[PDB]
């Protein structure tokens, strides 16, 4: 099971980034997919997830209205559009197989290597 | 008029119920012997045998409740029972995934994660604000003497609120079946390496 994130970087508050995660080694169109993040000195926390067909999405209250999760099953790819970013959004972001509720993302084999997002002046 | 069930839900087959019940008892025995748990026995209640502590256990087979109806007296029961998806699904077999086991000073249970089709059978409280639909889904495995089994879902929601914000901490143990987390205040969560799959029938229980 392979997940390769990309799209991270440094941005000023109010800016935007789009993260990508290319999946291989499983039937991507069968799985709920998640994004989680870990800020400095903190634990892995939820961000968003999306069902297999893309018809249902979930966001934590702290990113609601600012982030948008989406997927392209034909390209086996997961996306996170991050707009109106704040310093509080600085963290390493991980894509993970399965739902947030399933806590698969707590297991190293179930998540990608992670990508750094930094929001400051 | 015809009355409704006491509740609707998924009732495990004997084989699945036995598998999950045994996994829960093994967890209780393992957890109670773990140094990290023994060190925090003060936040929870010589050693405590958690099998004994959780001395009220489900009789018969295990289940995962969807809608408590109280024969039609509960709010929303008639609206739930009249749904096409509920009528169409009545008596049908489903596979439920169990992704975690949990213990608190009140209850011991298993967290259920539902497929999209199964979420259609989840009904439309303040404890669950900001969590995904169906977060409460669980199988009760044991309750302390003075506890009612409905507490198991409230305990799970409270655990998930801490997990959501990353307050689960670093894992404090590896057990044979997954990663163990100490959430504080007597709460413990084993996130399973591999989800357990259990077969169940969606139906109504009448008492």
């Amino acid at each position: 099971v392979q997940l390769e994130e990309s799209g991270g970087g440094l941005v000023q508050p109010g800016g935007s980034l789009r993260l990508s995660c290319a999946a291989s080694g499983f039937t991507f169109s069968s799985y709920v997919m998640s994004w989680v993040r870990q800020a400095p000195g903190k634990g892995l926390e939820w961000v968003s997830d999306i069902n297999s067909g893309g018809s249902r999405t979930y966001y934590t209250d702290s990113v609601k209205g600012r982030f948008t999760i989406s997927r392209d099953n034909a390209k086996n790819t997961l996306y996170l559009q991050m707009n109106s970013l704040k310093p509080e959004d600085t963290a390493v972001y991980y894509c993970a197989r399965d739902s947030l509720l399933s806590t698969r993302y707590l297991h190293t084999s179930e998540r990608g290597q992670g990508t750094q997002v930094t929001v400051s002046s | 008029k015809d009355f409704l069930p006491l509740y609707f839900g998924w009732f495990l087959t004997k084989k699945s119920s036995e598998t999950l019940r045994k996994a829960g008892q093994v967890f209780l025995e393992e957890l109670g012997n773990h140094k990290a748990f023994k060190k925090e026995l003060r936040h929870f209640i010589e050693k405590l045998e958690l099998v004994s502590y959780f001395g009220k256990r489900p009789p018969g087979v295990l289940h995962c409740t969807t809608k408590f109806c109280d024969y039609g007296k509960a709010a929303g029961a008639e609206e739930y029972a009249q749904q096409e998806v509920v009528k169409r699904s009545y008596g049908k077999a489903f596979k439920l995934s169990i992704s975690a086991l949990f213990v608190t000073p009140k209850t011991a249970g298993a967290q259920v994660v539902l497929t999209d089709q199964e979420l259609q059978l989840w009904p439309s409280a303040s404890a669950s604000e900001g969590l995904p639909p169906g977060s409460r889904a669980h199988v009760t495995l044991g309750c302390a003497a003075d506890v009612q089994p409905v507490q198991t879902g409230l305990d799970l929601l409270d655990i998930l609120q801490q997990v959501k914000g990353g307050s689960q901490g670093e894992a404090v143990g590896e057990l044979p079946r997954g990663k163990l987390y100490s959430l504080g205040k007597g709460r413990w969560m084993l996130s399973l390496t591999k989800k357990m799959e259990v077969k169940a029938i969606f139906t109504g229980y009448y008492g």
